[PDB]
């Protein structure tokens, strides 16, 4: 009940910044996922030299 | 169900002007990780020689 209450209060502080902020959050999350995928690809090649 | 919604917001400061700067910084870091993929094909492997190696990670 206490973890549920704290999580709902932080959510309401972001929900007050309006719909345009929620569109910017979605755009940043989509960009951060692509950077993570590209870093993972580089890590697999360097394992193959003796 | 509440915790899974909050993880989508935590990397962003609650100021719209500062979020635009982080979006442009993430776009440049994407561009730099593309260019560091460039040159390390060429100076391919050179020198040393030798024996019985134990070691590594």
């Amino acid at each position: 009940k206490q973890e549920l209450s704290t999580s709902r209060q932080i959510l309401s502080s972001y929900e007050f910044l309006g719909p345009e902020f929620e569109g910017l959050v979605q755009e940043y999350t989509r960009l951060k996922d692509k950077i993570k995928d590209n870093r993972w690809m580089l890590q697999e090649l360097s394992k193959s030299l003796p | 169900a509440a915790k899974e919604k909050l993880n989508s917001y935590l990397d962003l400061a609650p100021n719209p002007s500062l979020v635009k700067v982080k979006i442009e910084e993430a776009k440049r870091e994407l561009k730099a990780t593309e260019v560091e993929l460039t040159t390390k094909v060429n100076m391919m492997e050179f020198v040393v020689p030798e024996p019985s190696k134990r070691r590594l990670k």
